[PDB]
């Protein structure tokens, strides 16, 4: 079992194993004294919050929160990636294929958001 | 068909900037950095190996070396508010020789005290590079040098200077990659790459021309630069050897406090036992002229069979001309003349103690990181003082020759200040991991 | 499709479609200098963390956390308003709505709470 | 009903039955001067919000986020704690049993986080 | 049944109050509002207008003119917070007239130098307003004025006071809701709402008795006052169409540095070249008093079939009786005596150049926010400077009489400085959001 961030060079089908190491240290004097050091360490635990929040009020949204993985309603286009099914999870690794959907990443965050939010009202809200 | 997956906690990250916080074995007397004020280092710090990962680096482009250049010129602002200002030393002062041996001056002046309605004359010796004439009087009534551009702080005496080691962590959500690939040059893409939260011990010594205290090489003398081809690009160079040099200031002089105003205090230096003696620097001959070939001979790889020089620098600032350093407490300024000082052939070898001797000036006040003004005024430091440093690194500087000589002269280059944080510097990067992914799968089953 | 907060004017049966655009836009150098403005957006980074984060927990105790709309087993008490299902939904507006509960939003907020707590010790914690 | 932190003297079975009183006090001028008060002020406003978040997150990964109550598939080893079920609940209180599990606090909470990531991996991502 | 359900993210508000940042353009020479420290300007920033939407403002009792006043304020103490103080200033001035033309007055006195066991005497040519005579040797013996109440602070060169554009952004969960109805007087319930993340280019004009470069009415002239009846209260009228003022200050003086002490120095007026000119600032008749039959029918709105008169400010301070304002660099007080010089009758008609020419004083000695000390001292501009300006609006004062005449008069009043603000922010309010909502319905089905 690696340590944090060690699954970098695995496999997509295996770097899903250790999303737990990952997601865990997101977030790892009581005096502050504001100095050089104190500011600098004062906008690191800010930042810190807000990029754990950040990504955290995607998944509230999306209605995936307190899951590592889930699935949306939203259909894979093939237009983003016509690689097929065995070669992406068990060929290629995360690093590159980040690379292949930033393009089309935003398009598919919204894309999920009313997916699920039409769902919400279709279900709940009967009248 | 297959449905869109969102994934928490992927093993990716980007290249990004941050506010990289100290961390430092903190527990006792202050020092001019500050460490005490950040937070504790860890005790085990964990480090981990990508395995099948490889990651392109850039020292030259990192944001870590300018990062650590602001915090170590703030911290040193910092240090310096407190204390004393000496903006009553402004005065003339008529000076004599001390009772070459003119590297000292013994002045004379005014000062005011604690009493608004009083004054008082004292004395102290100053060193010839920190007093400049008025040249209104000749063979007196000289001034402080810089006091027409800022009036220098007096560094507070309960602080010290020693570099102690800060180890540069990331915000959580971030990580520092290290590349541990054999021998790497500083640049281009890392065939072994790791990751850690916080970077080494950095002991922040400045120092010009020399590289003192630093990392030493793994294996082989390497050499960096951004464009080796460019002669306006400084060369680094990092040895795997450490060459032990040993200086001394073997004056012993008396501090004298005096009290120029209410609880505010001014500490010179009082009359020399003894006689006057050069201060110097100590190097082996033997191991110092042996680097030189092993470095000539690692540079003839990128000139091809043309043949290295060695010479002193081509004059200018004092910080840049001369090999500038500090003894805990007293900034040395060693001229390097007698080490860059021979040619090297294809075939010429190095082939007893017979000790180098490097003289060397010492000054009172002085401009760190080559600011105009904030000046600084370091007290002298009682008693004789010694200090032996591990010579890692050179800082070399190539001149604009015409590419058709049979020969490639070197000069011991000052740079900039960011080189010696980027000769430590190089081996990390900082990057932003982003732990929300998407792929898809034939989920919904 | 309107941007943030444009749905303010539509009735409370059509304002609930867009609830997505206002909860995305709840939390949107990296050196701070701590200056005049320095020291003003960091209060304002810190308040709207807490503004999130205020709202955020009353859904994670109520048990609708990463839902955008939830059903709770606190009956509708007819003395808090009075209004039919039909005109609340279809002819009045969120804002008009937001005045008139506001005198029992308090009540109803402790109501949900215990309502949960005590549902989740008695299927949950056999023994 | 009690107050806040009323229940530390209760049982534990009769603890739980006020979790919701502990858990909403867990957060709780607009501008800011940045004085001596100013900056323990700021410093506190900031330790709360980490404090929640660094609990909060541990459940976001255990899978129990949203809830008060969870039960894990992690089974109790009986090196941990021999007491009986009996006892454990209608004779012990929380204080009492935390100072017992501290020592095994840790290997507890990280025991969760496989025993939860093992499962999404085999209940989602089929393929 | 009926149960409870809870919505996030539900589309209300309400008024509140919260601390609002900057926002602007970044890209170079700093300026007195240091824009260049806050966030950086979005390119396409988002507006959305709110159909059925109706909401009440009420510019008055708006918070954000309350909250602008005191971050304008603490930016200018920001600003010459590190600038030299000078305090060795206040010393005796010994004048004499320059070789009406008194307007300036050559004033010789003793100072300071780098070295404290020496002093210098200089000459300065000094503006009759920043002197005050000690009387004791009558008319040949003078002090600085506000010598006897602080010491103010010399403006740093390298920073210029222009008025660049500065948006008010709110915090996340909060908005910042605009009005859009045609001629909005400002306050009441706005027909036509809009929201906005963050304000318009607000420029920190400062100016008295007339808004320079200020946002233009968009088919009338409006006409703004929380109690138009009310005698005390001031009155904002906004014009459609902007008269241009060309203010020119002809005299060319020559920049001159003595160094009061180690590592500062004060900067002052030398002699002038050519000759002595009064400095005043141009309008076009036609179309300024064509704008004040417009802004007196339009008056003649609120007041009957009476008359309207226009009259210069009572008296008082120079700042609230004179048209102070500044062309980057130089602070101009103009008499607009020779505007408000009129009476319009119920059928009168305005019916070539002919510009109006104001005479104004220019001062070194300043305080902008009326406060008691905390003065600056306005280094001079070398050469001659030309600013030309937008006139937009108007700061009018109603006497106080017994209003049972034919005719009602109207002054310049200087007001309050929030007024300037005013002018711009009466079209926002600052309100929270509050996406959690609560509303019963038949669900559990
Ligand atoms: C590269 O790294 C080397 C090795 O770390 C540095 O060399 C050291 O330099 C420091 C100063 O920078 C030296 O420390 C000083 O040494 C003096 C002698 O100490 C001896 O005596 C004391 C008392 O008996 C013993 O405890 C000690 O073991 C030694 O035998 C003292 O004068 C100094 O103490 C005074 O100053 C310090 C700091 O202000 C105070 O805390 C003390 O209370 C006291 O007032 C001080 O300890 C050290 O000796 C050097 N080591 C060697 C082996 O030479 C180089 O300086 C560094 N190079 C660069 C360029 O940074
Ligand atoms: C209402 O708004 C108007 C329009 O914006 C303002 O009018 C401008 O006022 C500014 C000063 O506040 C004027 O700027 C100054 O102009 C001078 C002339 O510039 C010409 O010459 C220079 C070369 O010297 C050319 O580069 C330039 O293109 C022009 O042809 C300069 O002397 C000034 O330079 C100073 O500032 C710059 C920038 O900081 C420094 O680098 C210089 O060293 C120097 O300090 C300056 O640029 C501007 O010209 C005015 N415009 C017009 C059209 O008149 C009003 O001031 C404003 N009213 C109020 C009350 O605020
Ligand atoms: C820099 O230049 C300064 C001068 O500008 C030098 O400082 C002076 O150096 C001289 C020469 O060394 C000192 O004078 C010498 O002092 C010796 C010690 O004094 C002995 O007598 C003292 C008492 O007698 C003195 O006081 C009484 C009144 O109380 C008078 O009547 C006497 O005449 C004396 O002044 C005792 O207190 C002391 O313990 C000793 O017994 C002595 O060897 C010599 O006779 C001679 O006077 C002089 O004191 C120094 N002045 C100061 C202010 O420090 C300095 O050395 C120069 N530095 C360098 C590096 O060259
Ligand atoms: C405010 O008031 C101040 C004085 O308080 C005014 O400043 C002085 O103005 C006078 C004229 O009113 C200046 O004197 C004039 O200077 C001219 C230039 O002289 C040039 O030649 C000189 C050659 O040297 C000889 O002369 C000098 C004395 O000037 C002797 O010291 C030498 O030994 C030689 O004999 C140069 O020194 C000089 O720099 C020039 O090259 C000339 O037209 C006249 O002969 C006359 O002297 C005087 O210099 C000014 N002083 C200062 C300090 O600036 C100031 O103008 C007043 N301002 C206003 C707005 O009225
Ligand atoms: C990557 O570089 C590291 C640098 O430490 C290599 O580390 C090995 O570490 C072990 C344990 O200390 C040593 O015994 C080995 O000698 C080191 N290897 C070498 C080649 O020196 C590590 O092996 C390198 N990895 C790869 C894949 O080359
Ligand atoms: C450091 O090593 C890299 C290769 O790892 C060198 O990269 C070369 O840079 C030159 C610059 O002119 C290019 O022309 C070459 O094509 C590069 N080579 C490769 C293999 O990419 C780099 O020059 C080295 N730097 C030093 C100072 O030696
Ligand atoms: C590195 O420096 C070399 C020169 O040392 C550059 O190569 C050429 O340099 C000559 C001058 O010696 C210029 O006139 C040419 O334009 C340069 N070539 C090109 C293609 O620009 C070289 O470009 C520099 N940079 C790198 C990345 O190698
Ligand atoms: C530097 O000079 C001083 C002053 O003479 C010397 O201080 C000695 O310190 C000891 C401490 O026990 C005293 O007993 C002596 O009286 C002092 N003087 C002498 C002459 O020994 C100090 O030792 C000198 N340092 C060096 C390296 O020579
Ligand atoms: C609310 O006020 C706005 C002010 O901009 C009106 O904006 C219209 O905008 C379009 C597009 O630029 C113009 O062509 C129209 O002429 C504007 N209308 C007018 C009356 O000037 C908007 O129409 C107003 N809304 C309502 C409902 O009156
Ligand atoms: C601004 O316009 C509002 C209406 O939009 C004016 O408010 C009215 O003032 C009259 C004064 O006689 C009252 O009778 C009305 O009841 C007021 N209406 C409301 C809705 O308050 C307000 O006076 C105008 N202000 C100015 C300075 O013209
Ligand atoms: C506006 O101010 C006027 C006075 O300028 C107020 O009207 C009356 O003012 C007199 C004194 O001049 C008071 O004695 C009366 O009580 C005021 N009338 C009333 C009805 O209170 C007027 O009230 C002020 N406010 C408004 C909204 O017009
Ligand atoms: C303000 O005065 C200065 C100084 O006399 C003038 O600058 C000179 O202008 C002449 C014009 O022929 C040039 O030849 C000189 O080189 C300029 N410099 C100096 C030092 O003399 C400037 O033109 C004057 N400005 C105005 C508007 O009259
Ligand atoms: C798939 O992507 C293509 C290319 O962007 C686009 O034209 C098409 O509409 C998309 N299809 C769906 C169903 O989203
Ligand atoms: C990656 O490294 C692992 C661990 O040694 C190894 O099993 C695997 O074959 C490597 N993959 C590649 C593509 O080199
Ligand atoms: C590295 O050093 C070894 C001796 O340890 C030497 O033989 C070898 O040539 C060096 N390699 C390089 C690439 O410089
Ligand atoms: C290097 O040092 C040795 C020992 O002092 C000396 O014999 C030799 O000549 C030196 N190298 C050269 C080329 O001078
Ligand atoms: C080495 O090269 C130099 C320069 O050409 C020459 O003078 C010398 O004799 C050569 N000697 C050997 C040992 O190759
Ligand atoms: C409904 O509200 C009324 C008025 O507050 C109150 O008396 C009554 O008890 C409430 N009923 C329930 C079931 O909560
Ligand atoms: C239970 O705890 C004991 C003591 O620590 C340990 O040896 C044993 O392996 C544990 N069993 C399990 C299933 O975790
Ligand atoms: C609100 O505006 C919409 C969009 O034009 C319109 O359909 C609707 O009838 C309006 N409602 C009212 C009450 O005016
Ligand atoms: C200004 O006002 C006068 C007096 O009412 C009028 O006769 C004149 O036409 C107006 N315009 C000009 C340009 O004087
Ligand atoms: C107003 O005008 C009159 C008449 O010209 C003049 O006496 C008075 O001083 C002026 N007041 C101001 C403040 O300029
Ligand atoms: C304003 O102008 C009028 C007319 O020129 C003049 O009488 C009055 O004295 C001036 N006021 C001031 C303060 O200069
Ligand atoms: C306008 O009416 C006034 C009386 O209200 C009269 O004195 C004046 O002459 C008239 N102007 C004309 C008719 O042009």
């Amino acid at each position: 079992r690696r340590g944090f961030l060690g699954a970098a060079g695995s496999t997509m089908g295996a770097a899903s194993i250790t999303l737990t190491v990952q997601a865990r240290q997101l977030l790892s004097q009581h005096l502050l004294k504001l100095g050089v050091w104190g500011i600098k360490q004062l906008q690191a635990r800010v930042l810190a919050v807000e990029r754990y929040l950040r990504d955290q009020q995607l998944l509230g949204i999306w209605g995936c929160s307190g899951k590592l993985i889930c699935c949306t309603n939203v259909p894979w286009n093939s237009s983003w990636s016509n690689k097929s099914l065995d070669e992406i999870w068990n060929n290629m690794t995360w690093l590159q294929w980040d690379k292949e959907i930033g393009n089309y990443t935003q398009l598919i965050y919204r894309l999920i958001e009313e997916s699920q939010n039409q769902q919400e009202k279709n279900e709940k809200e009967l009248l | 068909n297959l449905w869109v997956t969102v994934y928490y906690g992927v093993p990716v990250w980007r290249d990004a900037e941050t506010t990289l916080f100290c961390a430092s074995d903190a527990k006792e007397k202050h020092n001019v950095w500050a460490t005490h004020a950040c937070v504790p280092t860890d005790p085990n710090p964990q480090e981990i190996h990508l395995d099948n990962v490889t990651e392109k680096f850039n020292m030259w482009k990192n944001n870590m070396v300018e990062q650590m250049h602001t915090d170590i010129i703030s911290l040193w602002d910092q240090s310096l508010k407190p204390c004393v200002k000496l903006t009553p030393l402004c005065v003339t002062l008529h000076c004599t020789n001390v009772t070459d041996r003119e590297e000292l001056k013994n002045c004379s002046f005014n000062m005011t005290t604690e009493l608004r309605d009083k004054r008082q004359k004292v004395y102290s010796l100053f060193y010839r590079l920190d007093i400049v004439p008025i040249n209104e009087s000749q063979g007196s009534e000289y001034r402080l040098i810089n006091c027409n551009t800022s009036a220098c702080t007096q560094a507070c005496p309960k602080v010290s200077f020693e570099p102690i080691p800060i180890h540069y962590c990331a915000p959580a959500g971030f990580a520092i990659l290290k590349c541990k690939d054999e021998g790497f040059n500083g640049t281009g893409l890392c065939k072994n790459v790791s990751t850690v939260q916080c970077t080494h011990g950095i002991k922040p010594v400045v120092s010009t021309q020399l590289l003192l205290n630093g990392s030493l090489a793994e294996k082989n003398i390497t050499i960096r630069s951004e464009n080796i081809t460019n002669n306006a690009k400084i060369i680094i160079v990092q040895l795997v050897q450490p060459v032990t040099i040993k200086c001394i200031r073997p004056n012993n002089y008396t501090r004298k406090s005096i009290r120029i105003g209410p609880g505010q205090a001014f500490y010179a230096m009082g009359d020399i036992i003894g006689d006057i003696r050069q201060a110097h620097c100590n190097v082996s001959r033997s191991r110092w002229n042996k680097t030189l070939q092993e470095v000539a001979e690692k540079l003839r790889t990128y000139f091809g069979n043309k043949t290295i020089i060695f010479a002193n620098s081509s004059g200018g600032d004092l910080e840049i001309t001369t090999h500038s350093f500090n003894c805990g407490g007293e900034f040395f300024y060693c001229n390097t003349s007698g080490l860059f000082n021979s040619t090297w052939y294809v075939n010429s070898t190095w082939n007893s103690n017979d000790t180098i001797t490097l003289p060397c000036r010492i000054k009172q006040i002085i401009n760190m990181w080559q600011r105009a003004g904030q000046c600084m005024y370091a007290p002298p430091i009682p008693g004789v003082i010694k200090c032996e440093s591990n010579i890692t690194g050179l800082l070399l500087t190539r001149d604009g020759g015409k590419d058709n000589n049979v020969n490639e002269t070197f000069r011991p280059g000052g740079g900039d200040m960011r080189d010696n944080w980027r000769s430590e510097l190089y081996k990390y990067k900082v990057v932003e991991i982003e732990p929300l992914g998407v792929a898809p799968t034939r989920c919904k089953r």
